[PDB]
């Protein structure tokens, strides 16, 4: 059981500075980059920030929403990742996710923040207990290809998120075998080979365009009978 | 070209 847990969020005036932190264990974290994810009801995910490793001087990207207000660092010797917020918006409100490995196979609880290219998903799909069902992901720009390494992520009730497959194709870490990915007319493509009832969750798809992501809108996968 | 390692 890896976990990451973030602190830091609160309640918080428009033109404010609070920063997150985010502490990891049970996996090398000094070994992988670390991102920021934010969840918002109007917005969906979106990817805020990445830290790379020791070797790369730690090397960071932004989104263009947060650039030159945010701050993303970590130290490794306490296995933490943290976001100083400058400049704070209302539209910076939302739940914050450290997230990482593979590239976005575990994820925190979250922290809440409250100021005060198009990924496209099917908004929902509906299956029952034992069929093939295939969720899909298409990018703005043209052919969804390897080169743009799709990530799928679960978001079960309260926000409990877990990455299902990164790199196209390859399944994270006890991941069930029921979840595949794929490229089927250059889309991304998420198959439950055999759906059950606890897969009725929210499905975000992620793109990687040579230095960033964009997270798709996500599906509302219902499993009825 | 995002974190590939395993
Ligand atoms: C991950 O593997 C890929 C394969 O596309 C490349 O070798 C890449 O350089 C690796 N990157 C990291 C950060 O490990």
């Amino acid at each position: 059981q890896v976990q990451l847990q973030e602190s830091g969020g609160g309640l918080v005036q428009p033109g404010g500075s609070m920063k997150l932190s985010c502490v990891a264990s049970g996996f090398t974290f000094s070994n992988y980059w670390m991102n920021w994810v934010r969840q918002s009801p109007e917005k969906g995910l979106e990817w805020v920030a990445e830290i790379r490793l020791k070797s790369n001087n730690y090397a960071t990207h932004y989104a263009e929403s947060v650039k030159g207000r945010f701050t993303i660092s970590r130290d490794d010797s306490k296995s933490s990742v943290y976001l100083q917020m400058n400049n704070l918006r209302a539209e910076d409100t939302g739940i914050y996710y450290c997230t990482g490995v593979g590239q976005f196979a575990y994820w925190g609880q979250g922290t809440t923040v409250t100021v005060s290219i198009v990924v496209t998903q099917e908004s929902a799909l509906t299956t029952s207990p034992g069929e093939t069902v295939t969720l899909t992901c298409r990018s703005s720009t043209g052919a969804v290809t390897t080169s743009n390494y799709a990530n799928w992520v679960q978001e079960k009730p309260d926000h409990l998120f877990t990455g299902l497959i990164g790199g196209t194709n390859n399944r994270a870490p006890g991941v069930p075998a029921r979840f595949s990915g794929s490229l089927i007319g250059d889309k991304a493509a998420l198959t439950i080979t055999g759906a059950q009832t606890e897969d009725e969750a929210i499905y975000f798809c992620a793109l990687w365009y040579s230095n960033h992501w964009v997270f798709g809108g996500g599906t509302k996968l219902t499993v009825l009978g | 070209a995002p974190d590939t390692r395993p």
